[PDB]
DNA sequence: AACCCTAACCCTAACCCTAACCCTAACCCTAACCCTAACCCTAACCCTAACCCTAACCCTAACCCTAACCCTAACCCTAACCCTAACCCT
DNA sequence: GGGTTAGGGTTAGGGTTAGGGTTAGGGTTAGGGTTAGGGTTAGGGTTAGGGTTAGGGTTAGGGTTAGGGTTAGGGTTAGGGTTAGGGTTA
């Protein structure tokens, strides 16, 4: 057997040099509307809206992973932990 | 017979490895366990803060229909100026 | 002839000045336009939040056995609150202090018990 | 030497209201000086951009009890609401 | 304008009670410069925005109405000085 | 004899109950003026505004310390390090 | 849960008052042993805000000064 | 000039944070020997026994000292009267 | 107009000699069920059970209310206050 | 379609008429200004805490339909044992 | 028809300006029309508050070249603040 | 860094009002500065007491080994769920 | 912007076992603290003198506004210059 560590970095390139997207959008659009439906009833959505809602959360899970990937590193630890998401969001000010 | 509204199935519409391939995006090697819960709750608070900004918004404007400027109207609000959908 | 009016915060029930508002809002430059309605809603607004501040200090002024309000009174009622905290995270107030909050892993949980020369 | 506006009277009505025999000290009268023209530039400022997003230039009551739900967190928002609500209640009725 | 004396204005027991406000126990070596260097490129900032406010008003007197303007415009509403 | 532990806390605790401040006024008046004169020379400060600038220095060097040390002290580490300060820098976004 | 008690009291092993200390404090474990009772346990020290002293300060009754 | 309003506060500290027996362990025996002389005569207590039954009842009277307080402290006053033990009594369940 | 004091013990004696129900049905069972789907979806509900359920939810009001009304009368006040339920849940230990 | 009253009752329809006329049976004389809002709370945790024990108990037999006789066996484990409509 | 607000044809001539055979696409157009509008409030909207505390209400050409140092960092901002100082030189040259 | 065969979207003209940029006179309203005098920034110094600087003794603390075992790393048969046109309306 | 009827193929979801990644135990030998001592250097009074701060008539050079003409500017419309995939060559 040969040793891992190629297949990530191959996969990791091959996701960083495209621009697709990854999260689905019906289940997104369900997801929204049954938060809406928690406020005030008789709410209905767009495509454009629901697009721009996807591509802003995409690109905040990117950033809070990337600092969790980075705070995680930098305490001779190659994974992260349940907890560095929290230090993370404590941080920048988050969640207080 | 005929009706039915909607479910709670949705919240858990994060799976595990298609978070694996969005992490490493980013940069993620290795992630955990716990991971996929911690990251569902805070995409779902995280939402629903969005959501009720949009629809205060929409009921200034008397509207039922989020549309994709209020959307980001509201992110440049809380401070993320989004930009290719809407002006 | 005619009557003598009164002001317009006597006839709202409120103390915050009406017309204050009403006249700093169009000098701001923020609307050609100012509603009649309007300065009332801010000025009840900003009465019962200043009542509020006023309420906590008050409180957290009676435990350290001294009535007068002390900035130090003001920030530890406003970061020892939930909703309060929020509004103001971002907003430092001068001649204060910080909370005291001191981690349980700095406590001295050293022992010397079991830490001894050898084991007996 | 032309005066300049500060809240004091109102504030120091406000503290004798709500907790008698109290007052104001020295840095604390201008610390919510500085407090009060904070909000004010910002519950007023939002009202503006919200009239101008929807093609109007009318700032009325429904303009500054939406942006109470906006600034505002959740009870607070509520509490002034209907603050709001009671006070041009009482206005409009006398 | 002093000679280069005045950045070390920062010592090393003065800021040893500093920290400890905070919450801090033990330090270290380096954060004597460390901090140093972040005070300085924060000042240095902080200065260049009153400097470009007193010049948009045209005085040459830094007051402290113009810094908390500036601290308010970085994302620090100060309160105490200044309305 | 006293064993180590105890009077860090109580000069924390004393330090935490006072508002005095702790850096002096003449030199940060003078590192000021240096880094004021390296713009435009011919400049003047006042007193209210260096003791904002020295508040608004002391909130600021505050909370970085405190986020060192919170940052340093969930690595089994009780001291703080040098590059804890810019990994503290660049997560809150300051570099 | 008890065992990490034991070390803020200088201790290195459960003595009953770091039990009667740990399970009053959960809310799963008090809300389970709630009628539960405890031997040489002790009880959790509880001051509520309004026994604390002066409050009023100064003076409310008084004649001369 | 020191004795007359003192010390109040000063002492409940010390009880809250120990575990020795406020109930001293000599007058206790003959409370419960002489009661149970009535129902049925000819019995012995256990000297293991007498002490399971003195902890019991140090542990009530905690907690109806404690509802008897927070009873009084409503009213806004800061002692207890008779008139409140009675009161937490019929709520819990206990005379009536 | 009638004098304030007759007219509530009049009431509370006319519904104290009668057994009849004060709440709904189909509201409660409304209820019942949207607390029901909020664990298990497809559930369904009966007569009895939502007649028991409701029996029930009537004597813990009877008496929460009851116990609110002998605390409250015992201060020299002949009005109840929030706290009131606050302070018999935590004396009864519902929490 | 569906009804637009999709709300299920939120916490509503116990009213003026309804907690007045619970609280007149007990000795409730007067009513003060709140007293309300959180009496509409204090009975949620009573339907919270009691029918999942019998949704609970109906999903052990593999059953759908909560009947008089399993909630008899709910409320006997707090302590309130009821009567005539269980059996 | 009322027809909405865009810039496509500057926009077009400086890219053509810039950069020979070359074009915009589809959604890039879309995201430099918000790009300009969003500067386009933050340049404007600090002149106005400057204006303002100086107890003012003419924003000249000196309150937008001011604003540039504050918003721009600082090799762009002197850049900007040159071609402004050049075109408006320009201007007062000859109408 | 095949660049190509595929190949539609970036591609140069052109174009018809056209709606905003410029013109042209009136005003009109928006900054120094010179007398001035008041109080706040700064300039020499004395003391003396908490505050600060510098060795010795040692008890916990971080790190580098040693074995160890359970979780996350990498196919395989699927076969259910995600797209891909094409109209059709309310 | 929703809502329909094919479909079908890429994507998602069931075993599996073996290899290196946290976790657990024992000094370890380098690493901060403090109390005894002393020699300060910053914390407070007395001035007083110049170096800035702070209001007030008065322009004339800085602006603001109602009217045209009109150069520059805004929705459509082709056919061509490299842009995406598929086998080859590398």
């Amino acid at each position: 057997r040969y040793r891992p560590g190629t297949v990530a970095l191959r996969e990791i390139r091959r996701y960083q040099k495209s621009t697709e997207l990854l999260i689905r959008k019906l289940p997104f659009q369900r997801l929204v509307r049954e938060i809406a439906q928690d406020f005030k009833t008789d709410l209905r959505f767009q495509s454009s809206a629901v697009m721009a809602l996807q591509e802003a959360c995409e690109a905040y899970l990117v950033g809070l992973f990337e600092d969790t990937n980075l705070c995680a590193i930098h305490a001779k630890r190659v994974t992260i932990m349940p907890k560095d998401i929290q230090l993370a969001r404590r941080i920048r000010g988050e969640r207080a | 017979k005929r009706h039915r509204k909607v479910l709670r199935d949705n919240i858990q519409g994060i799976t595990k490895p298609a978070i694996r391939r969005l992490a490493r995006r980013g940069g993620v090697k290795r992630i955990s366990g716990l991971i996929y819960e911690e990251t569902r709750g805070v995409l779902k608070v995280f939402l629903e803060n969005v959501i009720r900004d949009a629809v205060t918004y929409t009921e200034h404007a008397k509207r039922k229909t989020v549309t994709a400027m209020d959307v980001v109207y509201a992110l440049k609000r809380q401070g993320r100026t989004l930009y290719g959908f809407g002006g | 002839a005619r009557a003598k009016a009164k002001t317009r915060s006597s006839r709202a029930g409120l103390q915050f000045p009406v017309g204050r508002v009403h006249r700093l809002l169009r000098k701001g430059n923020y609307s050609e336009r100012v509603g009649a309605g309007a300065p009332v809603y801010l000025a009840a607004v900003l009465e019962y939040l200043t009542a509020e501040i006023l309420e906590l200090a008050g409180n957290a002024a009676r435990d350290n056995k001294k009535t007068r309000i002390i900035p130090r009174h003001l920030q530890l009622a406003i970061r020892n609150d939930e909703e309060l905290n929020k509004l103001l995270g971002r907003v430092t107030i001068a001649q204060g202090g910080v909370l005291p909050n001191i981690q349980a892993v700095l406590l001295p949980k050293k022992t010397e018990s079991h830490h001894k020369a050898k084991g007996k | 030497r032309s005066r300049k506006e500060s809240y004091s009277v109102y504030v120091y009505k406000v503290l004798k209201q709500v907790h008698p025999d109290t007052g104001i000290s020295s840095k604390a009268m201008g610390i919510m000086n500085s407090f009060v023209n904070d909000i004010f530039e910002r519950i007023a400022g939002e009202a503006s951009r919200l009239a101008h997003y929807n093609k109007r230039s009318t700032i009325t009551s429904r303009e500054i009890q939406t942006a109470v739900r906006l600034l505002l967190p959740g009870e607070l928002a509520k509490h002034a609401v209907s603050e709001g609500t009671k006070a041009v209640t009482k206005y409009t009725s006398a």
